[PDB]
RNA sequence: AUACAGUGAAACUGCGAAGGCUCAUUAAAUCAGUUAUCGUUUAUUUGAUAGUUCCAUGGUAUAACUGUGGUAA
RNA sequence: GAUGGUAGGAUAGUGGCCUACCAUGGUUUCAACGGGUAACGGGGAAUAAGGGUUCGAUUCCGGAGAGGGAGCCUGAGAAACG
């Protein structure tokens, strides 16, 4: 009864967490409950992982938000008081849910896409991304599959990423889901199979979506730390 | 060009742009045809997805019933039986379609019970 | 002309009610002697 | 009303053996309130949560709209004397959006003489409506749906466009 | 019939078992709200008029004021059908409500010369006779409110406007 | 003791009107008389009791029972409705201002069909049962309850009809049209019997004859207009008639007799706003029966002197005279009361 | 603790039950994925988001409760 | 209402979803439309098992029903297992 990201083993049980509504949807999130305590094991049972949630050691965007099923989507630093636990977790190349440890300078902020610039109400600008922080006033250059930084103390953006040929891209969803390298080629097209090719070890090419890939840097300078093997 | 009642105009001559590809004729800028429901200046938003094939029949006006052959690989008798489809499509100021006349259309919001695209392109 | 004016017959109302012999308590020739003008 | 949903007629095709379904809630066709004129009464009927829809039946003070300036003022209903989505709909008197219905122009001659000081360069068979008292305006809003009855006046080509026509 | 009948002012009420129907005679076919002289339903009180105010049959169904039919009827009430008898008083009546207005020649040793007081005084203070921190604090957050939001806006409105004059 | 209007030298009373201590000596007759802000269409049936009252904002049916003082229930019919008759008891016909028609019976809408043009009036024949419809246009139709067909509709005038009637003793089809003809047609033959035209002495507008009656007796009708002007007709030189203007006269809708009660020779007029009531031969107002708000129809209840009216305000109003009769054995202390 | 002060039958309240059997046989119309809704509803989740003032605190009307009762209920 | 156009009604809104008027359309041999079951079986609908090769994990057979049809009401969600 579970999806593929979760890296959750069988031998668990028989009803799978559904996550709660929050800022991700269902489908690109796992909940505290699948992250605490059977992944990386600070938990035994839900009894305990809702303690510890009481206690309120999680910190995750810089707010507590004690909640067992908080559906902590792609990039959402889990941050832990006990022994400094600063998370972020994005997808490996098989579709699961890779957990990095990061530091403290690197935690401070994250990252969004862009998904619509409005004129909504009252002469405002206006910009959302996948946790759909509606943050004031971009400059008025924000295209849609930009990449804004958070300041994740207040708000407000503080670095902004341009989509355009040339930039290091990370694509999170359809065959493609999790792969880096984000040079072989350009292609837009006009409402379908539209993107910017991913590289292998041999060069190798991917098609995919835009909806579907989010910039996170340049072409070998990303202020993300990634895991390696 | 006005053979019904309940001031036939545009809604708020009026001209705007759905961009994204497809040109506006001049007529369709600043003429006198309405556009109700053709997207350079009418009421609809365009999105989805563009599909292009050649026509059968533009018996009735504002019904542009397109044609669409394309290729798919068939596994099981292992050759290709070819492919036949239909959809009818409002009317436009630009190009009268006869037979023939390969055209693409854009998918938005349905305008009678079985059409969800309108002309963009003659070629 | 579709639905206008279907001259069919319908299943529930063809015994909906039923007819009476004398009817009018005239008679018809109280009707000729009636309205002769 | 009944419904809103392809299954009970046939589609592009030529279809046959219906025999569908129990309908459903979200396949809710209300009751036509054909609106008429006498006293003020709109029907607070309930939707898709609090989603209150004003369905009005006896509405009058029509905000109709001077249409060279846009001065949208307060007057009363006479009759619809044509509008073919039901030429019955004309013989009964009732009220729906875009029909061409009869207001007693008082308010609006009391703004021309307030803004423009004489009484009577605006259009001759509509003048002669500014001397008599009644003119030809056109409802805009839904009082099946908002409830109100708001409306455009007549003013010279919309005029002749429907009086060449009735 | 029993005569149930209440002195209100002087907080009384009694029912009283009158058998002999002549006596009773004087009610009949007066619908509720309609007054009554205790002259033609008794003797010993006299100069009496008693407001009637319904009353339970035989059978316990009760009359609500005002409708007709002194029979019952099957009626719509807080909506379900429940069954009604009629507001008028007939010669199947178990109850009779009466409300006496007037105490006519000869007292009641269980209405007149026996009485019950009242309940409880009041406890609202309108209702006795006939803060301010929170006035301090509601105002004081009120202002401070103003002084946060209504800065803050236009104080990043000027960084929409440096980035304007920047673009 | 309810108050009453003044009359010319007569008493009228109103139960539940617009203004109708006196929440507690209510004075209400029927529980539940209340209607979603207007009312279509009041009559009451042949037996003595079970009243239908048509409805405004989804559209009802409202069976009153008179032996139980309230609501029997109220079947939401589908569209909004205009003309009707009742068939006893259960079954009924209505037709609404689409132009379908449905079948009431005891368990509700037994069948639903249509005509092919807009109707706007319905009548029912007692002797070989075909329902005559008028619609607009050339178009008078037929619906047989005997073996549902349809027959052979009988050919009008250019613009149509406002009222069909039949006469009860004789059968003499009438019909309102709207060139002052009145189009008498025979229910034994199919075919026109008279075109009989309708004048006046003042001649505002080319008016259109709007309300048809007859009585028991089968020798006269009684006309209307779109105007507020009564007429009388018979065989003996009927050519002229006699009229009766109305002090108000927008459109005489409601045109019924007395010829089942005492009070003879007296009929019941009823125009948009006011209801009068006056004699045969003379023609002088016998009383009037002004409400507080316009009048959609009315209907009289037959052996008392008792009305119903259908009106444009939340309840309906019922008017009782103590003169032209008694009130009947369901109300039998209205006479108590007032 | 002479205007409240703990146990607490029976009453208002917040919520609970938050998804269970049998019967007649629908061929991508039952179903699964997918495109879109500037074509639309949305409790809850999450991020955001309010400037019109002439010559010291506002009203009876209902409970629970008492009291008189009816009915086989 | 078959196919579309124009306007209104109703809608949560798109929509012949319904009605007035108008045009005679539309699908099909490149398989329309129609014929049945090992449609108590099938379609990935899904888990797969270190040798069982169509047994071997499950969601769903179709829609209904709370005595029988009909009408109404409540709610973010219903034509309510209450």
């Amino acid at each position: 009864a579970a999806p593929h990201h979760w890296l959750l083993d069988k031998l668990s049980g028989c009803y799978a967490p559904r996550p709660s509504a929050g800022p991700h949807k269902l489908r690109e999130s796992l909940p505290l409950i699948v992250f605490l305590r059977n992944r990386l094991k600070y938990a035994l049972n839900g009894r305990e992982v809702k303690a510890i949630l009481m206690q309120r050691h999680v910190k995750v965007d810089g707010k507590v938000r004690t909640d067992t099923t908080y559906p902590a989507g792609f990039m959402d630093v889990i941050t832990l008081d006990a022994t400094n636990e600063n998370f972020r977790l994005v997808y490996d190349v098989k579709g699961r849910f890779a957990v990095h440890r990061i530091t403290d300078e690197e935690a401070s902020y994250k990252l969004g896409k862009v998904k619509k610039v409005q004129l909504g109400k009252k002469g405002v600008p206006y910009v959302v991304t996948h946790d759909g922080r509606t943050i004031r006033y971009p400059d008025p250059n924000i295209k849609v599959n930009d990449t804004v930084k958070i300041d994740l103390a207040s708000g407000k953006i503080t670095d902004f990423i341009k989509f355009d040929a040339g930039k290091l891209v990370y694509v999170t969803g359809g065959r493609n889901l999790g792969r880096i390298g984000t040079i072989v080629h350009k292609e837009r097209h006009d409402g379908g199979f539209d993107l910017v090719h991913i590289k292998d070890s041999l060069d190798n090419t991917f098609v995919t979506r835009l909806n579907n890939v989010f910039v996170i840097g340049e072409q070998g300078k990303p202020y993300i730390s990634l895991p390696k093997g | 060009q006005s053979e019904r009642a309940f001031q036939k105009q545009p809604h708020i001559r009026w001209y705007k742009n759905a961009g994204l590809g497809f040109k506006t004729p001049k007529t369709a800028i600043e003429g006198s045809y309405i556009d109700k429901k053709c997207p350079f200046t009418g009421l609809v938003s365009i999105r989805g997805k563009i599909l292009t094939g050649t026509v059968v029949s533009t018996k009735m006006h504002r019904t542009i019933v397109i044609r669409r052959a394309y290729l798919h690989y068939i596994p099981k008798y292992n050759r290709y039986e070819k492919r036949h489809k239909n959809v009818p499509v409002h009317v436009s100021p630009a190009f009268r379609v006869q037979v023939g006349d390969i055209v693409t259309v854009g998918q938005c919001r349905p305008i009678s019970k079985t059409v969800r695209f309108n002309v963009v392109k003659v070629s | 002309k579709g639905r206008k004016l279907n001259y069919s017959v319908q299943d529930p109302i063809a015994n909906y009610e039923a007819p009476i012999t004398s009817g009018y308590k005239w008679s018809d020739d109280q009707i000729d002697e009636f309205f002769a003008g | 009303g009944i419904s809103r949903d392809s299954r009970h007629k046939r589609s592009a095709t030529g279809a046959k053996r219906a025999q569908f379904r129990k309908k459903r809630k979200f396949e809710l066709g209300r009751q036509p309130a054909n609106t008429k004129i006498g006293a003020k009464r709109i029907h607070s009927v309930r939707t898709r949560g609090g989603n209150k829809k004003y369905r009005a039946l006896r509405i009058e003070t029509g905000n109709f709209s001077w249409a060279s300036e846009g001065i949208s003022k307060k007057t009363r209903i006479a009759g619809v004397v044509y509008h073919p989505s039901n030429n019955e709909l004309v013989r009964t008197n009732t009220l729906t959006k875009a029909a061409i219905v009869q207001i007693d122009a008082t308010p609006f001659r009391q703004w021309f003489e307030a803004h423009y000081g004489q009484t009577l360069k605006i259009e001759s068979s509509v003048e002669s409506q500014f001397s008599a008292g009644r003119l030809y305006a056109c409802i805009s809003s839904r009082p099946g749906q908002s409830g109100r009855c708001d409306g455009y006046i007549l003013e010279g080509e919309e005029l002749a466009f429907y009086l060449r026509r009735l | 019939m029993k005569l149930n009948i209440s002195y209100p002012v002087n907080g009384s009420q009694k029912t009283f078992e009158i058998d002999d129907e002549h006596r009773i005679r004087v009610f009949f076919d007066k619908r509720i709200g309609q007054e009554v002289d205790g002259e033609a339903v008794g003797d010993e009180f006299k100069g009496y008029v008693f407001k009637i105010s319904g009353g339970n049959d035989k059978q316990g169904f009760p009359m609500k004021q005002g409708v007709l039919l002194p029979t019952r009827i099957k009626l719509l009430l807080t909506r379900k059908r429940k069954s009604v008898r009629g507001a008028i008083v007939g010669p199947d009546l178990a109850v009779l409500a009466l409300v006496i207005v007037k105490k006519g020649e000869q007292e009641l040793e269980g209405l007149t010369d026996t009485t019950v007081p009242k309940r409880l005084g009041p406890k609202r203070a309108n209702n006795i006779r006939k803060r301010l921190q929170r006035k301090r604090h509601q105002r004081a957050l009120k202002v401070r409110n103003a002084q946060a939001q209504r800065e803050a806006a236009a104080e990043y409105a000027q960084l929409l406007a440096k980035r304007l004059s920047e673009r | 003791v309810l108050k009453s209007t003044s009359a010319n030298d007569v008493s009228v009373y109103q139960v539940s009107g617009t203004n109708v201590l006196e929440y507690q000596n209510r004075v209400e007759l029927i529980q539940d008389f209340e209607f979603s802000e207007a009312s279509n269409k009041i009559k009451v049936s042949r037996d003595g009791q079970y009243c239908m009252a048509t409805g405004t904002y989804k559209p009802q049916i409202h069976v009153y029972d008179f032996a139980n003082l309230s609501l029997k229930f109220d079947r939401h019919t589908d569209a909004e409705n205009v003309d009707f008759t009742i068939l006893s008891w259960t079954k009924s016909v209505h037709l609404q201002n689409d132009r379908s028609i449905q079948f009431q019976n005891k368990g509700g809408l037994h069948y639903t069909t249509r005509i092919p043009k807009f109707g706007r009036s319905l009548v029912y024949n007692k002797v070989n049962c075909d329902l005559y419809v008028g619609a607009s246009g050339n178009e008078l139709y037929r619906l047989n309850l005997e073996k549902g067909r349809f027959l052979n509709p009988f050919k009008l005038d250019t613009e149509g009809v406002n009222h069909v009637s039949i006469n009860e003793v004789n059968g003499l089809l009438a019909a309102g049209t709207e060139t002052n003809v009145v189009e008498f047609w025979d229910p034994r033959s199919r075919s026109r019997v008279s075109k009989l035209y309708l004048e006046n002495n003042i001649d505002n507008r080319p008016f259109q004859v709007t309300t048809t009656s007859f009585r028991n007796d089968g020798l006269t009708f009684a006309c209307g207009t779109s105007n507020g002007y009564s007429y009388i007709y018979d065989l003996r030189t009927s050519e002229p008639s006699i009229i009766k203007d109305q002090g108000y006269g927008f459109d005489i809708k409601k045109i019924i007799w007395l010829d089942n009660v005492g009070t003879e020779n007296k009929i019941v007029t009823c125009d948009k706003r006011i209801a009068k009531i006056w004699d045969r031969l003379d023609g002088k107002a016998y009383a009037s029966m002004e409400p507080s708000v316009d009048i959609n129809d009315i209907e009289h209840v037959p052996g008392t002197g008792m009305f119903f009216t259908a009106n444009e305000s939340i309840p309906m109003h019922t008017y009782y005279i103590p003169s032209l009769g008694p009130s009947p054995r369901w109300c039998s202390f209205l006479d108590s009361i007032t």
